[PDB]
């Protein structure tokens, strides 16, 4: 391959040939960058024509999962060629190569990229728009009380960072997957739950407007409440279902949903 | 009691 | 199961698309869809299937005709364009285009003093033949063909003064970018690492073979291309000068190349202009 | 001067914006 990744102890080295296509033509070193953040490189080597990136392992807008025995850092290299002799043409495309180093691990919230039978995760790579994106958020199984799992909140964006431009807010006001309530998707949190300490969601792709680079992050708030406790305007799953024009919750009181439609469920 | 958490990248291919 | 159904008539085409074009299960909005680069609206709809008709004349909605010897070939397209998501910043589903062609069968003189036809073809790469409009990617070559019918006339060299590319059949609109220019100088062949060239020698002096490497519009989401040429002629034996010639740039020799005709008539590509005083 | 303006297309491209060689 033309890339080669280091996982080293608390760094990663990601050295690229410039002759990134094997058609023999070379990129330019400055189009390439790593990480949502555009970090530059850190070394060339003239001889060999190839570019090294060396970044720490939380730097440069890179995503870190814990599942039960592995820490996964994922991030990648961008590809952005400069602008054409006659800029309103391309004769070259970007590129995105998916980065990638495990390592085994020495409440605990997480999210999970589903296939859509639920039986298994699924690779971060080869979304069309037209595809459906399922998270699984969950929340660890300590020792402590039983307890119910909710999102907040999920805003998509194109780096770690939601509350960078440009943004999308997929889940709102508490609870309230919003993006089921426009247009034609068919966006929803699925029920019944497998485990209360489990929310399970389905979004329909999309992508952002002028981005070259063709991905997303999503970041969510999740929080927890004991099992036991009534769902109410501060704390639910709610769902809307275009066809009967109402909202509804996965689990609760149909009313508790109601502060969806208004655009506020925060209790003064 | 909550976090933040981030998933991605989600990479779209055509 | 015909998802887009064309009836070439005799001087209309009439185009019916199912709704369910995408078989996503979801239908279309019938106003997503239109004819042609002009974006002409339908004229019809019919709820039994879910179908959208377009009607127009074969010269209407920014349609393309070819003039080959014994056919007319009329080429035009359906874009599908979905509306905007509520919130603009995102986009859930990409723009289409579904192309649409109609094929029908079809003392000597001078024209500087009985009507010349100009034709360009899209050919493969050992011309032979000609190819497909469909499955060109970035990489790519358009081995392009310029020719002007030979019947009964005395005989013509061919030239192409300019070539300008664009996203409809109007190349004064944008985007646009000039491939030939200032009287047949192959600019593209001057800048970045293309290769695109004017062809010699000349099967015969009324064809001009050119070759342009493939690009797109930045923007551009419908990912296709039209280019509009202007061809003339002059008498055969004429010597090509700085408004009548095609000029390549050589990369590797660093310096224009005329296809015919002295070194020094390419001169004025350099500089960018070629009009007389 | 006889000319002749002449129109080719439309020469569909793929929908790939990131493709690139094997
Ligand atoms: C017309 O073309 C023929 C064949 O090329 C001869 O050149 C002929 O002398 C021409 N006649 C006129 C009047 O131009």
């Amino acid at each position: 391959t033309p890339v080669a990744v280091q996982c080293q102890e608390a760094q990663l080295v990601v050295t690229v040939h410039r002759d990134l296509f094997g058609t023999g033509r070379l990129i330019n070193a400055a189009d390439l960058t790593l990480g949502p953040a555009a970090c530059k490189h850190s070394s060339l080597n003239a001889a060999h024509n190839t570019v090294t990136f060396a970044a720490g392992l939380h730097e440069c807008g890179s995503v870190v999962q814990v599942t039960p025995d592995t820490l996964i850092y994922r991030t990648l290299i961008n590809y952005d060629p400069s602008p054409a002799s006659n800029p309103v043409i391309i004769r070259t495309n970007p590129a995105v190569i998916p980065i990638e180093c495990h390592y085994p691990r020495r409440l605990v919230f997480s999210l999970r990229l589903m296939s859509d039978d639920w039986s298994t995760e699924r690779p971060f790579t080869g979304f069309q728009l037209g595809d459906i994106l399922n998270i699984q958020a969950e929340v660890s199984t300590e020792n402590h009380v039983p307890l119910r799992l909710f999102v907040d909140s999920c805003v998509a964006a194109l780096s770690p960072d939601g509350d960078s431009s440009p943004h999308y807010a997929i889940i709102d006001f508490n609870g309230c997957l919003v993006d089921g309530r426009v247009d034609d998707t068919s966006s929803a949190f699925i029920t019944p739950r497998p485990r209360e300490d489990v929310l399970r969601f389905r979004i329909d792709v999309f992508r952002f407007a002028g981005d070259n680079r063709n991905l997303i992050y999503i970041t969510c708030h999740l929080k927890v409440t004991p099992a036991d406790q009534g769902p109410d305007p501060q704390n639910k799953a709610c769902s809307f279902n275009k066809a009967r024009n109402t909202w509804v919750p996965v689990e609760g009181s149909r009313d508790v949903c109601n502060c969806c439609e208004t655009g506020n469920c925060e209790p003064p | 009691v909550a976090a933040d958490v981030v998933i991605g990248p989600v990479l779209l291919s055509a």
